[PDB]
């Protein structure tokens, strides 16, 4: 739910993008892995107050 | 040196480069920068794209090749 009124489910997103649900899942997992890769999001890691 | 002892996974490379480094058995960037261009090129399944990417990332992160490490465990 980023920069929009509401979020969209994975199936509606796949339908809008003409991409299967599993391919959408794999692309999301690749994006999450790339964000978990180091040398990035250092301020995001610093955003924890514990 | 804070960036000499960092893990090799910070090199933002591809899976091909990652498995090449795993085969080379070098988990540290400080130990990895001791190799040379001909040695890197002669390794199988390692083209010019990986060399260009690693050179670009080293230049971006204030590192280069051809330097030697002294008293490095």
């Amino acid at each position: 739910g980023i920069d929009m009124n509401t979020d969209y489910t994975l199936e509606e997103v796949g339908k809008q993008f003409d991409v299967t649900r599993e391919r959408i899942r794999q692309i999301e997992a690749k994006a999450l892995r790339k964000l978990r890769h180091p040398s990035r999001s250092e301020v995001l890691r610093s955003f924890l107050d514990d | 040196d804070p960036i000499l002892l960092r893990p090799v996974d910070d090199l933002e490379l591809t899976v091909r480069s990652a498995n090449c480094l795993k085969a080379e058995a070098i988990h540290y960037i400080g130990d990895l920068v001791q190799r040379t261009e001909v040695e890197l090129l002669k390794t199988p399944n390692l083209g010019k794209k990986s060399l260009t990417e690693i050179k670009d990332v080293l230049a971006s992160r204030g590192l280069s090749l051809g330097m030697r490490l002294e008293n490095w465990p």
